[PDB]
């Protein structure tokens, strides 16, 4: 008996896709899709040095809880992790990591995916690009 | 009721600030809440139709919506949103 | 700048975070991987591992066509694709798929669309160990 | 020709060996290079309707397709994918 987990994390700490990915491991499980957002170098035409993220906590982990929670009711996944990073995210370094791991792996694809969707349409949080 | 309302992202560069505390009735409807806020810093004026409430970290449409407000509830000013 | 196709079939130890790195573009905002994994129970029977044989370098050559026929129908930059041959045991990564792109539709749907495609298509074979 | 037969998965159990070398015509109907593996190996039989081929790496359905096979050329037998 291996309690199913909700990790949540919002954090100043550059985001670790390897650290996530273990937080959804498990032997009952055969897949397991990440996602990870990623600073651009660019936005609209003009060059881009860093995003900086904001977020209202601590509802946007009330929110991220939903989403968990919802996603369960639909999808048999066994753990999920989300990561969010806060403040300044510089070119090429992660702003989110989501992962999902289930017995299969349509549940794991769509349950990452209506997670991202759903965090950028839901969750309190706000991103400022920074320019050259 | 004494609450706090929270200002972010752009809201709180045109307010100019993070937060404040306001007064407000125990019944008040969201689109008068909003009055009172507007009334107070009237830049926010110009984003009057993108923004939403939190109320006690729940999602609140300004409209006809009776709020009851207790002392210390936080109400947010929620631009629209851009997380991931 | 140079888009990549980093494919491998290896004997050891996948890593995640090493294939996350090799598909990281400045230009891209969106990564999106499936790890396949070896699950410890099949239809009731308790299983140790996973054995995994392949025809190489036919497979290597399968999954280039995937690739492009993945730049084909979305906008792309970098895709991985790692398999392990040999005995991978309980929690061990069997797969890694990692795919980059400007925006995140594109990434998710290609991964989807890779994995769906390589258990199709490929020719690789596994078979159960039990306890 | 000389030409490289390669059992993978089920096809390996039933004939017992990985490989073996045949001779064949180079001009050779697919269900014809089945039918000299089959004689090899009378067992393939019960996987008959289970196996694919590849030439030179291509897939190839076993029908009356004329193959062109060189010497060295390798023919895999491919039961059902499960990677």
């Amino acid at each position: 008996e291996e309690k199913s987990k909700d990790v949540i994390n919002f954090t100043a700490e550059k985001l670790s896709v390897d650290e996530v990915s273990q937080l959804v491991i498990s032997p009952l499980c055969g897949a397991i899709s990440l996602f990870v957002g990623t600073t651009r170098n660019n936005f609209e035409g003009k060059k881009v040095i860093s995003l900086e993220y904001e977020a209202y906590l601590p509802m946007a982990e009330n929110e991220v809880r939903k989403i968990c929670s919802d996603i369960r009711q639909k999808w048999p996944v066994k753990h999920i992790a989300v990561f969010h990073r806060l403040g300044l995210v510089p070119v090429s370094e992660a702003s989110i990591i989501i992962a999902v791991s289930s017995a299969h792996r349509a549940a794991s694809l769509e349950a990452v995916s209506y997670a991202i969707d759903t965090l950028k349409a839901k969750v309190p949080i706000w991103k400022k690009e920074i320019y050259e | 009721s004494m609450v706090e309302v929270l200002y972010f992202a752009k809201s709180a560069e045109i307010t100019g600030v993070r937060s404040e505390t306001i007064s407000v009735p125990q019944e008040i409807k969201a689109l008068q809440l909003w009055k009172e806020i507007e009334t107070r810093h009237p830049g926010l004026a110009d984003v009057r139709n993108q923004i939403i409430f939190a109320v006690r970290q729940e999602y609140v449409e300004l409209g006809d919506q009776l709020l009851v407000l207790q002392p210390g509830d936080e109400i947010a000013v929620i631009p629209p949103i851009s997380g991931g």
